[PDB]
């Protein structure tokens, strides 16, 4: 099964991925894109053969970080290789807000009726992340 | 007979690939990211009868952006307004396919209606391997190859 992983923080993404196996380039196959923002715009060199996506944000980021991650979500979203593709939005073990996230990245009008799902998730919750790696994986069977 | 005309065809559309029938990179219409869509550009694009055109940066095979023609109905040619400006703002998708990818399967990938120009590449190979960029792909391509098998009908 092959996945890609884009999110901001692209070495801090590719972390998050390597805490699960106990970047800037192509890395159950889940290929994790670079988050440097002249790669963002190369991204869509890679996404062929997709059969399902992990996208991170940094909810913790500053405002004009998250206008950027809203922005990379939306350009995801509408693209014809992953349109039809269920995909998982997942951050931090610790955090000083999901119906924010909600609100904001405007996700209940736009993101409605398909299989994606939004999910809590922190690096010090391993049982969280294997919850939603579960329900992605249940998406992906379907 | 005619299923012999109809055997030929489907043949002919299986070993065709999408490097078969596109267009390679030295034939392709495009512009670059500094472009300003004044009134002496807006002739050069609407000319050449393309409705989407790769925008590149810095080389022809880095490109970054696509052209809308229907996007250049409503703006005026005196403001000489940068493409910047409208890429940025309506930022359409990018599609890339290998240059592998057969007839069947890219042909699968316009069905949704939501793209209809791809770009190829190529899994090049030292050095360390990379994307090549070869040419580009439209809807239009492999239709006109279909219809040119003459197997309808």
């Amino acid at each position: 099964y092959d996945l890609v992983c884009i999110g901001l923080t692209g070495s801090g993404k590719t972390s998050l991925l390597s805490k699960l196996c106990s970047t800037t380039g192509f890395s159950l196959n889940v290929k994790e894109l670079g988050g440097a923002d002249n790669i963002r715009k190369y991204w869509s060199r890679y996404y062929q053969g997709s059969q399902g996506v992990i996208f991170v944000l940094d909810s913790a980021s500053s405002e004009d970080d998250l206008e950027a991650a809203r922005n990379e979500l939306h350009s995801a979203l509408q693209h014809p290789q992953l349109c039809t593709l269920p995909f998982l939005i997942l951050n931090h073990q610790d955090k000083p807000s999901v119906q924010e996230i909600k609100k904001y990245f405007e996700l209940e009008p736009l993101a409605r009726g398909k299989r994606w799902i939004l999910q809590p998730c922190s690096l010090d919750d391993m049982d969280a992340l294997k919850d939603s790696f579960s329900q992605l994986i249940n998406l992906l069977e379907e | 007979k005619e299923e012999l005309n109809i055997i030929q065809g489907a043949l002919e559309l299986r070993t065709k690939t999408v490097e078969d029938v596109m267009t390679p990179l030295r034939d392709c219409f495009m512009i670059t990211g500094e472009a300003i869509l004044d009134f002496n550009t807006m002739s050069e694009i609407m000319e050449s009868g393309y409705t989407r055109i790769p925008v590149f940066e810095g080389e022809r095979s880095n490109i970054v952006d696509l052209l809308f023609v229907k996007d250049l109905a409503f703006v005026d040619p005196d403001d000489c307004t940068p493409l910047k400006t409208i890429t940025k703002f309506y930022n359409h998708p990018l599609h890339f396919v290998f240059n592998d990818t057969k007839l069947d399967a890219m042909l699968e990938e316009f069905k949704k209606g939501k793209s209809h120009l791809a770009i190829v590449q190529r899994v090049n190979n030292e050095g360390d391997p990379f994307y090549e960029v070869l040419g580009i792909v439209t809807l239009e391509d492999v239709i006109e190859e279909i219809i040119k098998s003459e197997i309808l009908d």
